[PDB]
């Protein structure tokens, strides 16, 4: 199963 | 099955009280005791090769004890079987 | 371990030789 | 602990190349092979695959680094730099403990990636604050890579 | 203290990996390596050893697990086979620290 | 055996004596090999020499001689006579090197079990299953399969409870063992995995079962094995009906790719032309792609049994339907358009959720199943009714012969199905309408459409017989 | 040519050795065959699922000897059930006890172990013939009942050397012996043979 990439707009503040 | 029915003794206690209800049951039950008593030991002699060993140990005797104040069909051979089945036991 | 825990965060690169 | 059975089958499917290391730190594994990464934990018993396989080329070098700080949310943990033959790739990653006591890994996009160039990268370290290093077959050269959470008109996200 | 440790035949060694934490028993260099002082304090270091078919758990064995195993041994056998045992401990640690060992054990 | 003890000494002088007794029996079997045990009837002087050495043997009192006589019939591998002895000393010597090996806890399950003791086995079996002891995967398989034969009998003495827990941790851990065991097996065959990773995925699955994270995570999903990922979807109770579709239109796109390459290269070979280097022709015509797709559902519904959360048919069966339109798996190619709702009731889905499913998709008009492709859709609900309409008649036929009155659980018709039929009619008049005004001229599909109207006008004929009173009296004779 | 099914090598068989109907035969042919004759020289022959086959293509004409049959070829040791074992039984001994069908006759009692003082003379006319009948008739634990000691005994002890070496034939005797468990007798007979003295001794060897 490819993995789920959550988006870069929860990674990064602010 | 067999030990709702109470018919064979398993304790020592009920000994008395089996052996009593004996002489009154249908003599198409009586006669069948033989093969029930060998059944039995047979059932807890193949149990005892899979404390639980003691409990074994004590129906067998209790068994063998009812048998011997029981007069009935082919008491020779049964009595003497029951008794080899339960000298392996041990 | 019958108990899954998915964690795409921080994996091994299966395409890769090692460091 | 035994090498997962499916990681043999995607081993001996390896038409070039082919890579295992180690993440000790939080008790993970992982293979690369050709432009695919696989990582799982080794302390479970039945691990699951974390396969990421956007990577085009050949995968190189993979590492688990510190992030640099106050450029992420504070969940993410750790960055995974990634490379192969065309680029590097950082990857979001966060080793939440879990009741059993094995992290639980996830993985998050970044857009930060940068072309590699001519020189190979077999090479990655992190330094406490984030630093990555990389160095390669090619030549005694040592790269760095950069990258900040704005994006400006006169300078990327990554370099 | 040194030991050899075999891999079955086909077992690559790839990488060697530290999976606890720093091993740190002071803050400078003046007893920052007494592992005699962290024996409760820290778990013992384990090591992943990666190969190319599994990975192995390498652990340190602090001395409270040398004297607790080697009594262990001692459990059949006489009164001058502990002292012969103890007598090992103290020509190498000193009697203060074997003595401490063995109340830890206890 | 506590070392730095002195008296090792005292041991070693007796095991000296124990291995000279070894050689002496070996060279006595080895003597007298080929030689009979009896001759014109009675014993030989070969034979007579034999039961007087073992005799010697049988006849000591000296016990560590007896344990390390019976470590050595088990290394020479003679379960003959060790199995034979009768003696607890030899069980009571074994259940203290059980946790230890392997090769004697097998010997003492094996006890165990000649006295119909097979709880006690499937105990010791299932222990050394879980243990960090250095055994194998498929070792383990087998301990594991053996606790579940052993623990699903009555063992006496012991509560039905606690049969129960064991089996059912046993069968647990079996199932997830088997599934760490394709994974291994299949890793190491890909082709498409590098070598220097295989060695490294062996070392870390051919030891002690893993848990259904790490196997998913680390091996499943980073092989792209989506069907492996489906079966621990279920080993492990996994609630996410989005993931497990996810995983599903992975597996059918997967598949479908695969076959669709298989069939190219054949059709290369039929041609002249050269196959990519390290290709292993087709010598004959491979699965159309719905074909080898089909067989992976297949495989995946015996292995899980359709009681499964990784079925749910109100999301596989528009998906897979959705599949055969839009990749062109219909007539055009030799298909039978209906294959989707064949697949289905043949790997035993009730007839009445299907309808019920097909009814949904009719109504909300989603995704490809728009405008005129609902002729489609119309198509499937009269074959799923048609057979549903058949599987009641037999039912009914069913019951006249072995008498009595029953029914339970399976759905019933209701007037719902007489008003599908009739909403389907209704479908088919509009899209045969539509049909007519194209641009570019009619349609080509107008007595096709005629013909459906005909077939879905005689189901709910049928349907409207039976729920007219016809299936209250169909275990009577006419 | 290649060794023939034991069914095809047993019809090839009869063929030679009965090349005329007998006119006492029962319950049809199978094949150009006596049912009877096929089913017993396929038992002798030691293959019983030949001998199944051929029941199978006659089911009509055996009555309920399939139901029968299809369990001694189940149970082991050769034995039927005590309850099924006595339905048979009774029913040769109730208007079977002399059919004009000698391979019927040897069949029954060959599976019930009955009728053992009656040697089948008609179709057990070698000796081999007869110990292979006996040994299937053989009980452990009154009246028509045979036991390996009793028949062990009865053989050498009634029917002695005298009986068996008439011929001057020795090893039909030593095979009576061994065939039976009675290793020493046969050896120490086997061991006066002054041609046969070296064999004799050898065969107590391993048996020692």
């Amino acid at each position: 199963r490819k993995a789920k990439l959550l988006p870069m707009e929860e990674a990064l503040l602010p | 099955i067999i030990e709702r029915l109470k018919l064979v003794p398993l304790n020592q206690e009920s000994v008395e009280e089996r052996v009593a209800a004996f002489r009154n049951f249908s003599d198409e039950i009586r006669h069948n005791l033989s093969e029930v008593l060998l059944a039995t030991m047979n059932i807890l002699f193949t149990q005892f090769k899979r404390d639980r060993d003691s409990q074994l140990r004590s129906q067998a005797r209790t068994l063998i004890t009812f048998a011997g104040m029981i007069p009935y069909r082919t008491s020779g051979d049964t009595n003497a079987r029951l008794v080899q089945m339960e000298v392996l036991m041990n | 371990h019958k108990k899954l825990v998915i964690n795409k965060d921080m994996r091994t690169d299966l395409f890769s030789p090692p460091n | 602990h035994n090498i997962p059975d499916k990681v043999f089958e995607h081993l001996n499917a390896g038409e070039v190349f082919t890579k295992l290391g180690l993440f000790a730190e939080i008790g993970y594994a992982w293979a690369s092979i050709d432009s695919s990464l696989f990582l799982w934990d080794y302390t479970h018993p039945n691990p699951e695959l974390i396969g990421y396989e956007e990577a085009t080329h050949t995968i190189t070098a993979v590492a688990l680094v510190p992030p640099k700080p106050g450029v992420f949310v504070k969940t993410i943990t750790h960055v995974l730099v990634v490379a192969t033959t065309s680029e590097i790739i950082l990857l979001g990653v966060s080793a939440t403990p879990t009741p059993s006591g094995s992290k639980s890994l996830t993985l998050y996009s970044t857009r930060m990636s940068v072309h590699r160039g001519g020189s190979d990268v077999s090479f990655i370290v992190g330094t406490k604050d984030g630093r990555i290093f990389l160095g390669g077959e090619s030549d005694t050269d040592i790269h760095e890579i950069f990258y900040q959470q704005e994006e400006r008109w006169f300078s990327s996200r990554c370099g | 203290q040194g030991t050899w440790i075999e891999l079955e035949n086909g077992n690559r060694t790839i990488e060697i990996g530290l999976t606890t934490a720093p091993f740190a028993a002071a803050k400078q260099p003046l007893g920052f390596g007494n592992e005699l002082a962290v024996q409760f304090d820290q778990v013992p270091g384990e090591f992943a050893v990666l190969t190319n078919t599994g990975v192995h758990i390498v652990r340190r064995r602090r001395l409270v697990d040398i004297f607790a195993k080697a009594l262990g041994n001692c459990v059949s056998a006489s009164d001058d086979a502990l002292e012969r045992e103890v007598r090992k401990f103290i020509n190498q640690y000193g009697r203060v620290e074997t003595i401490a060992a063995a109340l830890a054990v206890a | 055996k506590p070392a730095n003890d002195s008296r090792k000494k005292a041991f070693d002088e007796r095991k000296i004596c124990y291995n000279l007794i070894h050689q002496v029996l070996d060279k006595l079997e080895s003597d007298f090999a080929g030689e009979p045990e009896l001759v014109d009837g009675r014993p030989t002087l070969a034979a007579t020499k034999r039961m007087e050495a073992y005799n010697v043997v049988n006849d000591s009192s000296d016990e560590v001689f007896h344990f390390d006589m019976y470590e050595w019939y088990i290394e020479k591998g003679w379960t003959d006579r060790i199995l034979s002895i009768d003696s607890p000393h030899v069980i009571t010597y074994l259940q203290r090197l059980a946790e230890t090996d392997f090769r004697h806890a097998e010997l003492l399950c094996r006890f165990y079990t000649t006295r119909s003791r097979f709880f006690e086995a499937a105990q010791v079996q299932t222990n050394l299953a879980k243990s960090d002891l250095n055994i194998s995967l498929k070792d383990r398989i087998i301990l594991l399969s053996r606790a579940k034969g052993n623990a699903s009998v009555n063992t006496i003495g012991i509560s039905r409870q606690q049969q129960q827990q064991l089996n059912h941790e046993a069968s647990e851990l079996l199932e997830i063992a088997h599934i760490q065991d394709d994974l291994l097996e299949r890793l190491v065959a890909d082709p498409r995995i590098p070598e220097e990773r295989k060695a490294e995925i062996e070392e870390f699955l051919d030891g002690p079962i893993r848990t259904l994270t790490d196997l998913f995570n680390d091996y499943a999903d980073q092989a792209n094995y989506y069907d492996l990922c489906l079966l621990i979807f279920h080993a492990a109770d996994f609630h996410n009906p989005r993931t497990i579709m996810d995983t599903w239109n992975n597996l059918i796109n997967q598949s479908h790719f695969e076959a669709e390459q298989r069939r190219e290269y054949w059709e290369i070979v039929q041609a002249g032309g050269d196959l990519p280097a390290g290709v292993i022709a087709p010598i004959a015509e491979p699965p159309l792609p719905y074909v080898y797709v089909s067989q992976q559902i297949q495989l995946i519904a015996h292995r899980t049994s359709l009681d499964s959360l990784i079925f749910p048919v109100n999301s596989l069966l528009p998906v897979v339907c959705a599949y055969a339109i839009n990749n062109g798996q219909d007539a055009s190619i030799g298909a039978d358009p209906c294959w989707p709702i064949q697949l289905f009731l043949n790997l035993g889905v009730p007839h009445a959720l299907m309808v019920q499913v097909l009814e949904n998709v009719l109504d909300t008009q989603e995704a490809p199943f728009t405008g005129r492709r609902r002729k489609l859709v119309v198509q499937w609900i009269a074959m799923a009714v048609d057979m549903w309409v058949r599987e009641v008649e037999r039912r009914g036929a069913m019951a006249a012969a072995a008498a009595s009155g029953a029914s339970g659980s399976e759905a019933v018709m209701g007037s719902w199905v007489s008003e599908l039929l009739g909403r389907a009619d209704q479908v088919l008049t509009q899209i045969a309408g539509t049909g007519a005004t194209l641009r570019g001229g009619a349609a080509s599909d107008a007595e096709e459409i005629a013909s459906l109207r005909r077939t879905v006008k005689g189901l709910k004929r049928s349907v409207d017989m039976l729920l007219g009173g016809e299936m209250a009296r169909m275990s009577f004779f006419r | 040519g290649g060794v023939p099914g034991t069914y095809q090598l047993v019809r090839s068989f009869l063929n030679i050795k009965l090349p005329a109907p007998l006119p006492g035969l029962q319950d049809g042919e199978v094949e150009g065959h006596p049912v009877w004759a096929l089913i017993y020289y396929c038992m002798r022959c030691g293959d019983l699922l030949a001998a199944s086959q051929v029941v199978n293509r006659a089911q009509h004409q055996l009555g309920e000897f399939k139901t029968w049959f299809q369990e001694y070829m189940n149970s082991k040791d050769r034995r039927l059930s005590p309850a099924t074992e006595n339905k048979l039984r009774l029913h040769y001994r109730r208007a079977l006890r002399n059919n004009t069908d000698p391979y019927k006759r040897a069949v029954y009692c060959i599976i019930g172990r009955c009728d053992v003082t009656d040697n089948q003379s008609e179709v057990a006319d070698k000796t081999e013939d007869y110990l292979w009948l006996k040994l299937n008739q053989v009980c452990f634990d009154p009246q028509d009942r045979l036991t390996l000691s009793q028949f062990q005994k009865q053989l050498l002890e009634d029917y002695g050397e005298s009986h068996f070496t008439v011929n001057q034939q020795p090893f039909l005797y030593f095979q009576v012996l061994f065939l039976t468990a009675q290793f020493e007798a046969a050896v120490a007979f086997l061991f006066r043979m002054e041609r046969l003295r070296c064999h004799a001794v050898h065969v107590a060897l391993v048996l020692f």
